[PDB]
RNA sequence: GGGUUUUUCCUUCGAAACACGAAGGUUUUUAUCCCUGCC
RNA sequence: GGCAAAAAAAAA
């Protein structure tokens, strides 16, 4: 039943500003300590800061305070993080941790978030164009063969895509994008699928990058023949 | 004072049913207070141990800490291939808390060959003047595999881009893409453009391709 | 040594790392406190 | 043997 939820990050300008929010659902935070940790791309976690019950005293990482402020409102049941004096280094998905409750689990962290992102950058914001990539029938392909999506020149991360809305999920292969020499972003995703259902059925891609604000659907077809 | 938490190792590989031990080492007195968590590329991390040797309610019996002196490791009894993880090692014992720098858990399965596929450059994307001939590799192991292109026979060098999937959480197999970079006039400039692979699921390299509008 | 009066320290608990609270613990610094009268 | 007195403050 316990949720929290991150959400306030993105993109930044160096030395910019951010204000993280932490939204609680199924447990009170005035009777637990919540904490920021925070992740690197591809490196390991970082303790960041939190604060502790009833005292509402709070503390910090030394990478941080000084430009780094957590707090909560209770009545919110909300958990915030104010970001100032950004710099490339805060670059990182930004999880809130509840610790859990001394006698269940020690000093353990039992619930995250799922992390808000956050991107210092003096780069601007561009929205991916997507291709597809057509399977290959001879007049059909004798069993399964494969179809995808591909996702061109966007920043920043992320992208989230999806094959008929949701509805396919098995056989999906979403590849981690990789940057191109160019400052974008670039990835694809593919799915795999009977040829003897190839032709019956459309295929659908959901991509969508909030930061740019774009959603775009393209629908995959075989050529001619 | 900061404590330093040194987790050994930072990569490892074992099999299903292996037992495999990861190690924290304190840099000074932390008590009990460490905490074990597994974390998904992805998604969050999961408590799994708390107070060092403690099993936080619902993981499975094979995840276990314990604790000598500062010395705290984390051994899973009979790796599965859910396992595939990266864990972390914490240290709650003062502030500001400090985590290992983890390890990252794969599998070893049994070879599998990957199956090839390749596309060629759509042109909505033709349209604005540039090509994305793309190849793929579904659903093999192990990671270790290269891929060739050539342009009418001829061997690329510094226009191609790959990245791979994680490790399944379930069959233990990857899968990759390469994609080239060029130019529209370098596209009607040949002809064919092959993709091949030398993986050790092929017996020598398997290649797949095509021509310019032959659909 | 035995005490009085004050602090700290430690342990379990209170939704509880500090702060606040409840119940506990057996130690030792003071030419920086008292160890005196009455059948 | 039996009653009575007395008396400030720091630390693990």
């Amino acid at each position: 039943e316990v949720q929290l939820v991150e959400s306030g990050g993105g993109l930044v300008q160096p030395g910019g500003s951010l204000r993280l929010s932490c939204a609680a659902s199924g447990f009170y935070i005035s009777y637990s300590s919540i904490h920021w940790v925070r992740q690197a791309p591809g490196k390991g976690l970082e303790w960041v800061a939190s604060i502790s019950p009833y005292s509402g005293s709070t503390y910090y990482a030394d990478s941080v305070k000084g430009r780094f402020t957590i707090s909560a409102d209770t009545s919110k049941n909300t958990a915030y993080l104010q970001m100032n004096s950004l710099r490339a280094e805060d670059t990182a998905v930004y999880y809130c941790a509840r610790q859990g409750y001394r006698r269940r689990s020690g000093r353990g962290f039992d619930y995250w978030g799922q992390g808000t992102l956050v991107t210092v950058s003096s780069a601007s914001t561009k929205g991916p164009s997507v291709f597809p990539l057509a399977p290959s029938s001879k007049s059909t392909s004798g069993g399964t063969a494969a179809l995808g999506c591909l996702v061109k020149d966007y920043f920043p991360e992320p992208v989230t895509v999806s094959w008929n809305s949701g509805a396919l999920t098995s056989g999906v292969h979403t590849f981690p994008a990789v940057l191109q020499s160019s400052g974008l972003y670039s990835l694809s995703s593919v799915v795999t699928v009977p040829s003897s259902s190839l032709g019956t059925q459309t295929y659908i891609c959901n991509v969508n990058h909030k930061p740019s604000n774009t959603k775009v659907d393209k629908k995959v077809e075989p050529k001619s023949c | 004072s900061d404590i330093q938490m040194t987790q050994s190792p930072s990569s490892l590989s074992a099999s299903v049913g292996d037992r495999v031990t990861i190690t924290c080492r304190a840099s000074q007195s932390v008590s009990s207070a460490v905490a074990w968590y597994q974390q998904k590329p992805g998604k969050a991390p999961k408590l799994l141990i708390y107070s060092a040797s403690s099993l936080y309610s619902g993981v499975p019996s094979r995840f276990s800490g314990s604790r000598s002196g500062t010395d705290f490791t984390l051994t899973i009894s009979s790796l599965q291939p859910e396992d595939f993880a990266t864990y972390y090692c914490q240290q709650s014992y003062s502030f500001p808390s400090t985590f290992g720098q983890g390890t990252k858990v794969e599998i070893k399965r049994t070879v599998a060959a990957p199956s090839v596929f390749i596309f060629p450059p759509s042109d909505e994307q033709l349209k604005s003047g540039t090509a994305s001939v793309v190849c793929l590799l579904n659903n093999f192991y192990p990671r270790e595999a290269k891929v060739q292109w050539k342009v009418d026979n001829a061997l690329q060098s510094g226009n191609s881009q790959e990245s791979v999937t994680e490790q399944d959480s379930k069959d233990s197999t990857y899968s990759l893409s390469s994609t080239l970079t060029l130019s529209k006039a370098d596209y009607e400039k040949h002809k064919v453009y092959a993709c091949e692979v030398t993986h050790q699921g092929l017996s020598s390299p398997v290649t797949k391709s095509f021509n310019r509008g032959e659909c």
